[PDB]
RNA sequence: AGCCAGGAUGUUGGCUUAGAAGCAGCCAUCAUUUAAAGAAAGCGUAAUAGCUCACUGGUCGAGUCGGCCUGCGCGGAAGA
C-alpha cells in the first residue's frame, strides 16, 4: 500500500496452481517464478479448498522471488457452484436466464474478513448482490 | 421515391412559384424542418434526405413527410432541335415556398431530431430551419 | 398576471401595419363582448417571450391601453412564416 | 495539412486560429486534425 | 479559466470470451467507500496497464457561458 511496485492477477482456478494453458508463460517473470507459483500458493489453498478462483498481490524488490499475502475468492465465482449456472451469460437480457434468492450468497459473500465496503453490513451485502445481476439473473430477493 | 401513382396529364405548363408557404405548423409531430427559402425539391432529393434522418434515429420514434412530388418536368436530350414537341418527363420536384414544414418527426429527443434534421438538410437544395410544436 | 402594454392604432390596413413591423412593434387586435374591437399595437420583443411560456395561451392576460385595463384570452395568432417573430395575434375580450 | 471551404474542430484538443485572413484549426493531439483556408 | 489533489468499490466486471482486467467482443447500465469518480472519457499493452479526462475538494477573486433578432465585413474564388 505505497504505489507501483509489483502486482498483477491471471489465473483460472485453485484447484490446478500453476497453469500453462490459460496464462502460461506471464505468470513469472520480474523476479517471480514458473516454479516458485505452488509453494506460497499452497501456505494455504488446500487448507479451505481446491474449488474457488483467487487472484493475489506480489510485491517486489530485485528479491530472488516474490511475497504476497492473499484475500477473497470473488463473487462472480461464487454463482457457478452455489447460485445457478456455470456459463454465466446465458442470453443475459433476452429473457431472464436464471434466478437466485437474497439468501443465496449473503453469507457466501459475508464472510468476507478480507474485503468489502460498508461498515453497515447489511451495506456491503447489495455491494454482493450486482455480481450475481451482471449476468442479468432474477430478482428473488 | 414519391411520385404520383397515376395523373389526369403527363405534362405540366412550367409555371412559376411565387408566394409564400401553405403548411407552415409542425401538426403532427414535435418538431419539423421548415423551408426557408424558395425551389423545387426533387424526389430523390426529399428521398436522400427522408434516408439521412431515418437512420439518424434508426428505428426510433415516427416521421412524416409534408411535402411531395406531383410536379412533372420534362427535358430535351442532346442533340435535338428546339421544338418538335415538349420533352419526355424524367423526373418529379415539388414546388416549395418559403414556410413549408418539409418532415416532422417525433418520439425522440429533440437534440437527436435536431441532428437528425440538421444531416437531412445537407441533402437540401434549398435553406432549412429547425422548427417546433406550438399551442395555437 | 400577465401584462401586456399596448397603444391603440392611430391608422390600419396593409401599410401601417408592414410599417408597424419594421419598427419591431406588430399590429394585433380585441373583440367580443358588447364593445367595438380595438385595433391595438405591442411592442414585439416583450410579446414575444411572454408568450414562449405556454401559460401565455391558457391564462387570461391583461391589456394596458393608455390607463384602462383590458382582461383577455389569446385566441389566435399569426406567425412569421419562418422566423422566431409574430405577425398579428387576436385577443377576446372575456 | 488538410485544406477547404468548411474546416472544424476533430478533437478536443483542436483550436480554431486566424492568422493572418485565414481560418486554421491547430490540434496539439492529431496531425491529422491540422486545416487551412475555412 | 488556469494551477494542487483525488477520479474510487461490488470489480480483474458475469460475459457466443483462444487472451480483455472499461476497451471492436457480450448484454445489460445496476450497485457500495465518499468530497466526488464512468461494468465508463483516452493515446493505448501479451494481458497487467503506465499516464490525462467526465466528476468533486483546495486554490484564486469577479465576472463568466452561448443560443435569438440584426448592420457591415472574412474564407470558399483557377486562364490563356
Ligand atoms: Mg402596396
Ligand atoms: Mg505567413
Ligand atoms: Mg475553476
Ligand atoms: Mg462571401
Ligand atoms: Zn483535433
Amino acid at each position: 500500500a505505497k504505489k507501483v511496485q509489483a502486482y498483477v492477477k491471471l489465473q483460472v482456478a485453485a484447484g490446478m496452481a500453476n497453469p500453462s494453458p490459460p496464462v502460461g508463460p506471464a505468470l513469472g517473470q520480474q523476479g517471480v517464478n514458473i516454479m516458485e507459483f505452488c509453494k506460497a500458493f499452497n501456505a494455504k489453498t488446500d487448507s479451505i479448498e481446491k474449488g474457488l478462483p483467487i487472484p493475489v498481490v506480489i510485491t517486489v524488490y530485485a528479491d530472488r522471488s516474490f511475497t504476497f499475502v492473499t484475500k477473497t475468492p470473488p463473487a462472480a465465482v461464487l454463482l457457478k457452484k452455489a447460485a445457478g449456472i456455470k456459463s454465466g451469460s446465458g442470453k443475459p437480457n433476452k429473457d431472464k436466464v436464471g434466478k437466485i434468492s437474497r439468501a443465496q450468497l449473503q453469507e457466501i459473500a459475508q464472510t468476507k474478513a478480507a474485503d468489502m465496503t460498508g461498515a453497515d453490513i447489511e451495506a456491503m451485502t447489495r455491494s454482493i448482490e450486482g455480481t450475481a445481476r451482471s449476468m442479468g439473473l432474477v430478482v428473488e430477493d | 421515391m414519391l411520385q404520383p401513382k397515376r395523373t389526369k396529364f403527363r405534362k405540366m405548363h412550367k409555371g412559376r412559384n411565387r408566394g409564400l408557404a401553405q403548411g407552415t405548423d409542425v401538426s403532427f409531430g414535435s418538431f419539423g424542418l421548415k423551408a426557408v427559402g424558395r425551389g423545387r425539391l426533387t424526389a430523390r432529393q426529399i428521398e436522400a434526405a427522408r434516408r439521412a434522418m431515418t437512420r439518424a434515429v434508426k428505428r426510433q420514434g415516427k416521421i412524416w413527410i409534408r411535402v411531395f412530388p406531383d410536379k412533372p418536368i420534362t427535358e430535351k436530350p442532346l442533340a435535338v432541335r428546339m421544338g418538335k414537341g415538349k420533352g419526355n418527363v424524367e423526373y418529379w420536384v415539388a414546388l416549395i415556398q418559403p414556410g413549408k414544414v418539409l418532415y416532422e418527426m417525433d418520439g425522440v429527443p429533440e437534440e437527436l431530431a435536431r441532428e437528425a434534421f440538421k444531416l437531412a438538410a445537407a441533402k437540401l437544395p434549398i435553406k432549412t430551419t429547425f422548427v417546433t410544436k406550438t399551442v395555437m | 398576471m400577465f401584462t401586456i402594454n399596448a397603444e391603440v392604432r392611430k391608422e390600419q390596413g396593409k401599410g401601417a401595419s408592414r410599417r408597424l413591423r419594421a419598427a419591431n412593434k406588430f399590429p394585433a387586435i380585441i373583440y367580443g363582448g358588447k364593445e367595438a374591437p380595438l385595433a391595438i399595437e405591442l411592442d414585439h420583443d416583450k410579446v414575444m417571450n411572454m408568450q414562449a411560456k405556454a401559460e401565455f395561451y391558457s391564462e387570461v392576460l391583461t391589456i394596458v391601453v393608455d390607463g384602462k385595463e383590458i382582461k383577455v384570452k389569446a385566441q389566435d395568432v399569426q406567425r412569421h412564416p419562418y422566423k422566431p417573430k409574430l405577425q398579428h395575434i387576436d385577443f377576446v375580450r372575456a | 495539412m488538410k485544406v477547404r471551404a468548411s474546416v472544424k474542430k476533430l478533437c478536443r484538443n483542436c483550436k480554431i486560429v486566424k492568422r493572418d485572413g485565414v481560418i486554421r484549426v491547430i490540434c496539439s493531439a492529431e496531425p491529422k486534425h491540422k486545416q487551412r483556408q475555412g
